[PDB]
RNA sequence: CUCGA
DNA sequence: GCATCCGTGAGTCGAGG
DNA sequence: CGTGTCAGAGTGTCACGGATGC
């Protein structure tokens, strides 16, 4: 299972948090299985239904 | 149906919420390493998922079956593999660091061997350097040099004594 | 191995670079054998 | 997911972030920051300046940001993490060997759960521990409480080999031990010349 | 750990 | 928009455990 | 190997800056 390099997650400032515009605590909740994150949404299918 | 397989995963998520965090503090006192206790917890509940007999009767204490499974895992982890290795860490103080001796004695001998080698015939020098420097067999050198089997045996026999002559004439210790 | 080389480059190591470096995967968690001192196959000291 | 699963896709853990980096347009997010940078209020512009520093570097260099998420971890050669025998019969190994061993232990247990189809609660809670293991191997103690060895001593990670007075740079590169050298007590000698 | 400049 | 909190740094060399 | 009460860690630095967060 893929893992993230802690140097770019926990190292201040969070390099991943700067790239994806995600907050550090929210990024902490994602990697360590405290919260799901939405990867994609079929926005047109949602409108047609 | 499909909802029946999802009830099995909702059953495991239940015993996590009541027993996992309490089982973790049990393994922590038995081992002392928090990262090791998490390993014991995952292995314990994995056997609960593989034993429907322990998840069957709720009228029978299931928490206790976990504490003894954790006891047996830690007492098995406490056998031979841990016995020898677990003792010391190089990063930890009090352990001597490894050292390698200097190559002075080897460098001087290599210099004297190179001197006595130059005072050999091109045939003898090209035979000792194929038996001791290249480590070939007696017949391997015979095939390369295009000479007889016993020819390599005789050249090595003299070339060795020829070096002993050159070394003893310079005072090389026997 | 001369001692004049201009630049020393650093960069992110691709997971494909990590396999390009590696001479094999470390499968088993064992280290060595504690009698023969011979390292176990596919362990952390596999020959 | 039970209702509108046909419409969206979500995930947890590190593999999710790996998917966000793939579904990411580097050039667009770079220009989006440039628009804010060109005309913006300092309160919300400084926070947009620093993002560009990270984003612009990935664009020009040609190296993908996906490297921040690892599918494989390299193992340092054994002589740099040597296991020495002790005069008491037992052994002593570098802490890097206990960290590499814990990654291997948890990675092989995850391989069993995937094969067995174990409940998602065990697989997800296991994957989390694999992340903490690689985090400990690379920089133990960075996040949360460090992995203690025997005696509540924190294990030295790979990044511990480079930091500070005991790190590789200051201990073994800026200063070295040298051959052809000695030391003794100094005693004044008036008869000596200045040279 | 304890000490020397 | 700001108080909070995290992470960084804190002499060099030598002798014995 | 099989496993069915529960028993559970260290704690006297600080200055300083900037990302982190209600």
């Amino acid at each position: 299972a893929p893992v993230t390099h802690i140097w770019y997650f926990k190292g201040v400032p969070s390099r991943l948090g700067y790239l994806l515009d995600l907050a550090p605590k929210d990024l902490e909740k994602i990697i360590y299985f405290a919260a799901y994150v939405i990867t994609s949404v079929d926005e047109e299918m949602r409108h047609n239904e | 149906v499909s909802g029946a397989a999802a009830a099995e995963a909702a059953l495991m998520r239940a015993l996590y919420d009541e027993h996992a965090a309490v089982l973790w503090r049990y393994a922590l006192r038995l081992t002392g390493d928090a990262a090791q206790a998490e390993d014991v917890v995952q292995e314990t509940l994995l056997r609960a998922w593989q034993h429907p007999e322990v998840i069957g009767d709720t009228a029978r204490p299931a928490r206790a079956w976990l504490f003894t499974v954790a006891r047996n895992m830690i007492i098995d982890e406490r056998r031979s593999a841990r016995f020898r290795n677990v003792v010391g860490s190089t990063d930890q103080s009090g352990t001597p660091e490894q050292s390698t001796p200097d190559e002075v004695n080897a460098a001087l001998d290599r210099l004297l061997i190179a001197d006595a080698l130059a005072q050999l015939s091109a045939e003898h020098r090209a035979v000792i350097q194929r038996s001791y420097y290249r480590g070939w067999s007696t017949a391997q050198i015979a095939t390369d040099l295009g000479i007889a089997e016993g020819t390599v045996k005789s050249r090595l026999h003299y070339a060795v004594r020829a070096l002993r002559l050159t070394l003893q004439e310079l005072g090389v210790t026997r | 191995d001369v001692n004049f080389f201009d630049e020393l480059r650093i960069g992110l190591a691709t997971a494909e670079d990590i396999r390009q470096w590696s001479y094999g995967e470390v499968k088993k968690p064992e280290t060595i054998n504690y009698r023969t001192l011979k390292p176990e196959k596919d362990g952390l000291f596999c020959e | 997911v039970d209702r509108y699963g046909e419409y969206f896709t979500g995930a947890m853990g590190a593999e999710s972030i790996q998917k966000l980096i793939e579904n990411f347009d580097i050039d667009a997010e770079a220009e989006s920051l440039r628009d804010v940078i060109r005309n913006g209020k300092g309160q919300k512009k400084l926070r947009a300046l620093k993002r560009l520093k990270v984003v612009a570097a990935f664009q020009q260099s040609g190296n993908s940001p996906m490297g921040m998420v690892l599918d494989a971890v390299p193992v340092i050669p054994p002589e740099l993490r040597p296991m020495v025998q002790l005069d008491g019969g037992r052994f002593a190994t570098s802490d890097l060997n206990d960290l590499y061993r814990r990654v291997i232990n948890r990675n092989n247990r995850l391989k069993r759960l995937i094969d067995l189809g174990a409940p998602e609660i065990i697989v997800n809670n296991e994957k989390r521990m694999l992340q903490e293991s690689v985090d400990a191997l690379f920089d133990n103690g960075r996040r949360g409480r460090p992995v203690t060895g025997p005696g509540n001593r924190p294990l030295k990670s790979l990044s511990d080999l480079l930091k500070g007075k005991q790190g590789r740079f200051r201990q073994n590169l800026l200063g070295k031990r040298v051959d052809y050298s000695g030391r003794s007590v100094i005693v004044v000698g008036p008869q000596l010349k200045l040279h």
